[PDB]
């Protein structure tokens, strides 16, 4: 059963600035050291991106302010976070977010993706319980505080985890796990790249352009998205619903998709540079 | 819909084991703790042990510590309480209920209820009853309220039932629950009240149903 | 820890309002206290938690409050099915269950029909024999009875037995047996049975003797 744990908390969202982030070469094309120029939905350049807050404690041990939204997704939604502890897992990509109602969810064991697309029943408040197991610290990773009912449902499919856990485990750069997601004609298509950012606060003035991970043959009319996050399962509390949970806090960077074209610059490696208007 | 049966309950003699079952239907089961809490006859419910829904955890009360174990099946969505050394007193109605939460290291209160089964430790063997009627005293002694019903003694176990007069008697029937003597056998009486002017003059017989002995006995009274 | 209800038993006609004290030995935590209503022959029903929040499908006369190691279950006006024992539990890193608390009709208080059975003829010759004495229908649960054996005062040989509270009547039945040997039945000569009652200005007994 699933818990309601956000309200009181409604306080303004921040802004920042999408410098030259949020590329992607838009096919399988090999290439050289030319110059393309290809016209699709992207991020625009220096758009007024939104910054959320996920779990947020913003206070001496007073206070765990936890803000995840739906969001609509209008055409297209590009997603990044620095959140160094993985407490995000995927996404609930959907439209109605309810029964009567297919869409799509993406979660990964930390060692596995696993995607679905049901008629789920996903509660106000979706999450992930991550919590020892009785053996040698192990956690399962139950995710029944996600979806009350989930039934005759159509498309899976598994893989490796998007969400590679690279060796940096000092804290510099963040590797800023970053995302684009893009939905047409029934398909739905996937970008990342892990990326270093010793920047300590906000997004880079640098250039990485995403490469398509999976194209997946879903055919659901996606509107609006809802992040999917990992909370730690508290030991023996006074209350188990609406309680401790969320070891460490989160955030992310979300700004929106539109129609665009742009000039790229292709290298002998085939790795663009930047684009234009 | 939400509905819980638990089965496995049933005669044992002390020290041997018993796998009570309970069987669930009607929720995504997997995702709750269930809990087994137990009711011997006159006492009021003494709740024994749940089990985290994973079957990470388990706890159980001091009653029983150390000599219950708790296990459950998510594929089967049944649950599983395992007993050994059980002794005299821990014969009763047992029941099988959900957790309102993932009962991890923590636990609400019980919410939906199975129905119950019962256990009867002893060592005495299965066996009928010994009927034995009870005369009416003199015409009345009383006036208008004839007192006049059967015995049933020695008998093991229950549930048992009285019928007078092929049930269709049931208007002023008083049938008692049993009880458990140092003998380890039962016995309880069946009586009706009735006219001191209606006894002899019409028949009266109480129909005993023993059914793990498949001895129904037909009685008849006279003053 | 030890947690008790109070009283042992209350017994109301309908509609009165009616409370059910819970003290606890400790202080639980957050006040995690939750009751429960079970009726003879069922399963007990959820209805309260966090010492005042009523549950789902529970009529809005259920109600209780308190904190730290005071609670009290409380109901407005009362319905007829709305009799059977109560059970105020405590979840908190631990359940623990409370000795129970009866709700019950009251009335008028009412004479018991006290009547005797001797064993039967083929009782004695069976080896064994129990004097059985009856209180039919009366009023209230609380009614103590003695067994004197050729007026010699018995104790710790009887069992006895009190039928649930009728349906319509609101009424009780008793009956008390002897763990009797035949060897000690014909020892004796005339058998006795009283009872000391509210519904009685005397404790009045009914014998008989051997023989008839
Ligand atoms: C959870 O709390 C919010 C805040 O008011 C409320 O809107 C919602 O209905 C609550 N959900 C449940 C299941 O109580
Ligand atoms: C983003 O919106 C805020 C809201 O006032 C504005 O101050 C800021 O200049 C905007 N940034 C843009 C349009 O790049
Ligand atoms: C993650 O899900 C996959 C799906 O098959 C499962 O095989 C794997 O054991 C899970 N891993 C963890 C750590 O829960
Ligand atoms: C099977 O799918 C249909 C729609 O494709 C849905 O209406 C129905 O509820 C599903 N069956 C179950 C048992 O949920
Ligand atoms: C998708 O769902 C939204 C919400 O009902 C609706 O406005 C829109 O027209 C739908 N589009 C398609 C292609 O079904």
């Amino acid at each position: 059963q699933c818990v309601n744990l956000t309200t009181r908390t409604q306080l303004p969202p921040a802004y920042t600035n999408s410098f030259t982030r949020g590329v992607y070469y838009p096919d399988k094309v090999f290439r050289s050291s030319v110059l393309h120029s290809t016209q699709d939905l992207f991020l625009p350049f220096f758009s007024n991106v939104t910054w959320f807050h996920a779990i947020h404690v913003s206070g001496t041990n007073g206070t765990k302010r936890f803000d995840n939204p739906v969001l609509p997704f209008n055409d297209g939604v590009y997603f990044a976070s620095t959140e160094k502890s993985n407490i995000i897992r995927g996404w609930i990509f959907g439209t109605t977010l309810d029964s009567k109602t297919q869409s799509l969810l993406i979660v990964n064991n930390a060692t596995n993706v696993v995607i679905k697309v049901c008629e789920f029943q996903f509660c106000n408040d979706p999450f992930l319980g991550v919590y020892y197991h009785k053996n040698n610290k192990s956690w399962m990773e139950s995710e029944f505080r996600v979806y009350s009912s989930a039934n005759n449902c159509t498309f899976e499919y598994v893989s490796q985890p998007f969400l590679m856990d690279l060796e940096g485990k000092q804290g510099n750069f963040k590797n800023l796990r970053e995302f684009v997601f893009k939905n047409i004609d029934g398909y739905f298509k996937i970008y990342s790249k892990h990326t270093p950012i010793n920047l300590v606060r906000d997004l880079p003035q640098g250039f990485s352009a995403l490469e398509p991970l999976v194209d997946l043959p879903i055919g659901i009319n996606i509107t609006r998205f809802q992040t999917l996050l990992a909370l730690h399962r508290s030991y023996l509390t006074p209350g188990d619903s609406s309680s401790g949970w969320t070891a460490g806090a989160a955030a992310y960077y979300v700004g929106y998709l539109q129609p665009r074209t742009f000039l790229l610059k292709y290298n002998e490696n085939g790795t663009i540079t930047d684009a234009v208007d | 819909q939400v509905q819980l049966v638990e089965s496995g309950g049933g005669v044992v003699q002390p020290g041997r084991s018993l796998r009570l079952s309970c069987a669930a239907s009607g929720f995504t089961f997997s995702s709750f703790g269930m809990h087994w809490v137990r009711q011997a006859p006159g006492k009021g419910l003494e709740w024994v042990a749940v089990i985290s829904f994973d079957g990470s955890n388990k706890y159980y009360a001091d009653s029983v510590k150390g000599r219950f174990t708790i296990s459950r099946d998510n594929s089967k969505n049944t649950l599983y309480l395992h007993m050994n050394s059980l002794r005299a007193e821990d014969t009763a109605v047992y029941y099988c209920a959900k957790d309102q939460d993932d009962g991890y290291y923590y636990y609400y209160y019980m919410d939906v209820w199975g129905k119950g089964t019962t256990v009867t430790v002893s060592g005495a063997s299965t066996k009928g009853p010994s009927v034995f009627p009870l005369a009416p005293s003199s015409k009345s002694t009383s006036g208008g309220t004839a007192a006049l019903g059967c015995l049933v003694k020695d008998y093991f176990p229950e549930p048992v039932t009285v019928s007078w007069n092929s049930g269709a008697l049931t208007s002023g029937v008083h049938t008692f629950p049993a009880v458990l003597q140092s003998s380890g056998l039962y016995s309880l009486s069946s009586v009706v009240t009735v006219p001191s002017s209606s006894l002899g003059t019409q028949t009266y017989i109480c129909n005993v149903n023993h059914k793990p002995s498949n001895t129904k006995v037909d009685k008849r009274v006279e003053p | 820890i030890v947690l008790t209800q109070s009283p042992g038993t209350l017994s109301l006609s309908p509609g009165e309002r009616a409370t059910l004290s819970c003290r606890a030995s400790q202080s639980v935590s957050s006040s995690y206290l939750a009751w429960y209503q079970q009726k003879p022959g069922q399963a007990p029903r959820f209805l309260i938690y966090g010492a005042s929040s009523r549950a789902t499908g529970i009529p809005d006369r259920f109600s209780g409050s308190g904190s730290g190691t005071d609670f009290t279950l409380t109901i407005s006006r009362l319905e007829p099915e709305d009799f059977a024992v109560y059970y105020c539990q405590q979840y908190g890193s631990s359940p623990l269950f409370g000795g129970g608390t009866k709700v019950e009709i009251k009335r008028t208080v009412a004479a018991p029909s006290v009547f005797i059975f001797p064993p039967s003829d083929e009782q004695l010759k069976s080896g064994t024999a129990s004097v059985v004495c009856l209180l039919n229908n009366f009023y209230p649960r609380e009614a103590k009875v003695q067994w004197k054996v050729d007026n010699a005062l018995q104790s710790g040989n009887s069992q006895e037995s009190v039928t649930e509270q009728d349906s319509k009547d609101s009424t009780y039945s008793l009956s008390s047996t002897l763990t009797l040997s035949k060897a000690d039945y014909e020892k004796h000569k005339v058998y006795a049975c009283e009872v000391t009652h509210q519904g009685l200005s005397s404790p009045v007994t009914k014998s008989f003797n051997r023989g008839e």
